[PDB]
């Protein structure tokens, strides 16, 4: 586990019907809140990655060693109920393991792809802001729509910018 | 600016390595419980005995009259089937059962046996057609006269086919010592059977078994599969029943039991006596004894797969 | 400020997908290898079957007079156990077993056989009670005279009940045809054996065996499982031991193969030869024939499940 | 592995007997050392977890199908003895692989927990300190044992008590 | 200062959790593909038995007269080999084939019966040596004259051994009751035989078989285990093949069946009928039913264990 | 996914062959390119321990419960066959998935590495230095080869080159 979701982040937007992650600030121009396609895209195509790999075509075909019309001598029949069963307590345990390991999996990438998103935007602006803590960025220099756009879609001039909250 | 990840107000507990009921996003499920009660057979040469019995397709009573030659993807047998008119049954049943199974249908083939003065259409009201006759593919072999003797025979037959023919004979058990020499005359009667890989011999056993069919009388059936040319031998005096035509295996096929109707507008490839499985799912907690191609049997009834992130609702 | 974690001067070495070896704080036993060497049976209806052998309490020789109709959760078989007095044994000994142990116990029943001038009290002194007896639910049938001679007889029985009875005769094998004669007269004798199910047949098969209970001759046991409402019928004309009382289980138990005591003190449901395994393991390495509810068996003796982080000492 | 246990941290605390992560500091005042909650909480409630997972009731009953006073016939005999064989080499082998696989996951489990305790007091500190680099933080403000207590129950204000360590 | 990672221009794809067909740096083989086409053998107490059939080591017709006291660690059946001369066959031949397989040869010891004014000398053209001889383990038992009758013998043998003795016999079944009778005499001929453990008994089935080796008599091979200071008694009176010398398992071995040629420049310890598979990869796609120690058969051919990080090239 | 490999990182270096990790950089003396031992040996260490376990030796004989020169009775043929095809069934299933399994842990591996060798030149220049965004750093002090050779073996004086990139 990564830290993010369910982590210093308190919790998710049940608004955010966009994508997985996303943004909403507070500058003086109002209000917005968007998603990020390629952070999202990138938990959707690996989720996906899971479910193509557990639905599958064994090409293996398995025949009746058993008769329920007509029951099979008691000894050979116990046999093959016995190994059934056998199989059957291996199947189970697999299943529910694999379940289990995958979604663990499952949950801690969806955090990674979080913090991953986060610690990049951190690193976009290398000092034009600071962190508070919550996973929100204090600019020091009131970015604008043209420029919070300018964010999400990674442009930013790491330097362009910089003594105006630099100097505050 | 700020940044946070979707939720919903509605979340799917799901199990982890470490938690028990965690709340994600969006599960699915990994465990098929969908059964569909018909056997769907779209695409496939299907073979439903109803009232014949699989191993009756090889002796022919009444029942299996139209089944004596039958080609097939996938066999059905049915809770109503015989493999017996007049009473009696097979040794190692259930072996020769697997094998038509998956044999692709049967081909016949006459033995070409000729007899030397004896009778020749035995027959039962037990076996009814036009009036009382007896097994298809069998021959009831009697003393020529009402109770006379039975001379030590030998016949024997030889697999020139490329492929190994099924060979089946019947030996008689009747009501009594009595009757067993009305039909094949006095004296411990005795039949061996070999090849070059078979080894086996038989007596009969008179007396009274409880009434099937009306009749007290049984017939032991037993089989063997013989070789491309190899060759078997039918040394006998009595309480005999012979083979008329042998049985070559036609290819590959399925062979299931159920209870619910066809459908040729369903595809499935999974089957077992309450329907047919169709599913992509990896299990399924609906037979254990489910056959064809099918996802592993598991007791778990759910197992959710995780396909989200936690949800977090405010 | 500064900040670290905790630790200990003695750790725990356990395995991961990548080291062998590596130390943590705590780690905890995955596989059990302690055994308790009594059969834990606190709570359930128990049979220790001592010197009776599970078999002996259908067919009844003195060690199973006190088993002949028991009830049980739980039914265990002993070394010293002996399914025989008369030296003899059953075809398909394991399958009925098999049966037997997991039947709940048995309930008796007359099958009402009566019999017109023959014997009926053959006895022997390898069965001893008061004097020389015999098997308890079963008839030594006899040719009338010190020679005599033995009518081809017929009796037969029906399952007028819900459940599926267990039918049990007897062949016997003498010690020549000497004292085939003397107990039922001269001639092959056969004995028939049918019902809606069944067919088999049989005939002695006398000659000298080595002396067991200080006895030559054998008993052959053999047996079926005859349905409600089906009929089974024996006719038969001598080397016969004709079955008294029918049986039917009771409903549903575990047996088990065990050399220790028996303790109420204590509450197990997985056992083995040597005791009971009470654990809540997933795995054990104790008997790999272990039955009941256990852990799965491992070959690995142990596997150490990490509980705690690291141990890094200074 | 996430760096932190057995990472650029050094070593652990063998005197540390409250709980798993905790704070040792220097300032004026003398000396103190002590445990956090919530992280050596999560790392128990965790590990607690997969035990709990893991000590299961099988209502999964076998009978014998096998005899030691009467060995059964051959056959059926070695059959029976193979087909238990085949079982014990894969529950001897699930058995290796979910030990392995779990342990490894419980270790870097209690780093992830670590470096999440870290990395959340380097963010309750926006600027009035700075990292050494050995998992222990200099501040430039002298704080004191009511402000050392004020970070470890997370209160610090992240901007009064500033410049003091700012200009510094 | 910048800081990246190695990679290569051509990767090798490997399958993921997630994804499939990912370039790694460096990949490996988890699954054996190659086979050595002979039987690695170096080390190990070697035994090919060529024309000597298993269960011939026992009767010892003569392809297997030199193997009638051999000792090994590891056993190899071939395809050419036979069990027999006289044609005939085993009871239950496959469990005693495995019993032989495992016993690391045999040690044989003689019986000691001694016979009472009979022929003991039977032969046939179909076991040839100097001229026309028998089974060398065995006695082709036989009515003094040549015609002549059967006196209803008994033999018996004690396994004044520490360790179960092998015991085989044979029972003839010849062309007709005409030869059966200047063999043996008349009358219908029962060979009775057991232990304290064993039960049976045996009548033969003269007629007409096809004809193997030139000859269309069979001999019904039989065997028992005896034990530890048990007693095993033949009471017999004519189609009887006497057991002369006993067999006792030597320790242990594998046996196997192959067409490969055996080669002491290599060691192997997982073999199948094409070779030997040498490998230390978990798992192998060659053979399902390799024996001995090898890697677990899987349906897949390759699967690619990473080695190495994601390759990104440029 | 730890995202430095394939995440911000836009590849790898084809020429580097002295080790998985390196330093590349760029300051006046003209140009350098080394590898890192402890970090790539530690990636190695680990992949190595991975193969050791899957590579074994189960003393474990199997012996044939099968004849094919002279096959057995059909019915315990069939149930043999059956039985093999289901253990078949089990270790396919078992090895895709541990092969699966292991190469997703092994990749996660690689990446955790390069970024836990990343956030420790990071915590080496307390602040004499900023983070770009790309894996690289820009050091305002112009560090010279035996400076940055000083950085490579961990010994920079976190303090001592202050100042003079501080101002700046
Ligand atoms: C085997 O299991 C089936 C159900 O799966 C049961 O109906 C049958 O009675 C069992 N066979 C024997 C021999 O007990
Ligand atoms: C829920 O999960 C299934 C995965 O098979 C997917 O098809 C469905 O769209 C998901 N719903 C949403 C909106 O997440
Ligand atoms: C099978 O039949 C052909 C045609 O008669 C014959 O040439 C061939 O030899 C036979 N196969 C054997 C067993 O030799
Ligand atoms: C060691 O591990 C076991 C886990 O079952 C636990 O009961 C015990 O308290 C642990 N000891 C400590 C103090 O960590
Ligand atoms: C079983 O017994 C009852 C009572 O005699 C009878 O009515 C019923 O028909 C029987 N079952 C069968 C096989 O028909
Ligand atoms: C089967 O295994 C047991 C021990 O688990 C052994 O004692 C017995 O001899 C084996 N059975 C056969 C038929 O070899
Ligand atoms: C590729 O992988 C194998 C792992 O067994 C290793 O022996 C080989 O040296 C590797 N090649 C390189 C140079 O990475
Ligand atoms: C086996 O042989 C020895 C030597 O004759 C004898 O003392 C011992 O009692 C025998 N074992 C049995 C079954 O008692
Ligand atoms: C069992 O499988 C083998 C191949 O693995 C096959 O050749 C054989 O015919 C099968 N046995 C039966 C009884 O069908």
């Amino acid at each position: 586990l990564f830290g993010a979701i369910a982590g210093f982040i308190e919790n998710g937007w049940e608004g955010l019907i966009d994508g997985w992650y996303g943004f909403r600030h507070q500058n003086a121009q109002g209000e917005g809140t968007a998603a990020d396609y390629k952070s999202t895209q990138s938990a959707i195509d690996q989720i996906t990655g899971k479910l193509n790999r557990l639905i599958e075509k064994t090409n293996q075909q398995f025949e009746l060693i058993d008769n329920e019309f007509n029951e099979v001598e008691k000894q050979i029949g116990n046999v093959i109920n016995w190994t059934r069963d056998s199989i059957t307590e291996v199947w189970s345990y697999n299943a529910e393991l694999l379940v289990a390991m995958e979604n663990q999996h499952t949950i801690d990438l969806a955090d990674s792809e979080m913090d991953k998103l986060y610690e990049r935007v951190k690193r976009q602006l290398r000092e034009n802001a600071e962190e508070d803590g919550t996973g929100c960025f204090e600019i020091f220099h009131k970015c604008d729509d043209d420029c919070m756009a300018s964010i999400r879609n990674n442009t930013y001039d790491h330097s362009k910018y910089r003594e105006e909250a630099m100097q505050n | 600016i700020c940044l946070g990840h979707h939720a919903v107000s509605n979340g799917t507990k799901v199990n982890t390595l470490t938690e028990r009921g965690v709340e994600v996003v969006n599960a699915t499920e990994t465990v098929e419980r969908t059964n569909i009660p018909r056997i769907c057979s779209k695409g496939k040469r299907t073979v439903d005995l109803g009232q014949c019995g699989l191993l009756g397709t090889i002796t022919g009573p009444p029942q299996c009259d139209q089944f004596l030659e039958f080609s097939a993807d996938l066999i059905i047998e049915r809770r109503e089937g015989s493999d017996v008119c007049y009473p009696g049954k097979f040794v190692n049943e259930e072996a020769l059962r697997q094998i038509l199974r998956e044999s692709g249908g049967i081909d016949k083939e006459a033995m070409g046996f000729t007899y030397s003065g004896i009778r020749t259409n035995g027959a039962t009201s037990a076996c009814r057609r036009s009036g009382s006759s007896f097994y298809a593919e069998m021959k009831w072999l009697l003393s020529n006269t009402d109770n006379a003797a039975f001379p030590q025979m030998t016949k024997s037959y030889k697999n020139t086919r490329k492929s190994p023919a099924l060979i089946v004979w019947g030996i008689h058990h009747s009501v009594s010592t009595a009757e067993q020499t009305k039909l094949y005359g006095s004296g411990n009667k005795l039949v061996t059977v070999g090849s070059s890989n078979y080894q086996q011999s038989f007596v009969p056993s008179p007396g009274a078994r409880p009434q099937v069919n009306g009749q007290s009388g049984r017939i032991d059936f037993h089989w063997l599969m013989l070789n491309p040319n190899d060759t078997v031998t039918f040394s006998f005096n009595g309480a005999f029943i012979a083979p008329d035509r042998a049985s070559f295996l036609r290819g590959k096929s399925m062979g299931i039991q159920s209870g619910v109707q066809v459908d040729a507008n369903c595809e499935g490839d999974c089957y077992h006596s309450g329907g047919t499985i169709i599913s992509n799912l990896p299990f399924q907690n609906i037979d254990s004894r489910a056959v064809g191609k099918c996802p592993r049997y598991v007791k778990q009834r759910s197992l959710l797969l995780a396909t989200g992130m936690k949800n977090v609702p405010e």
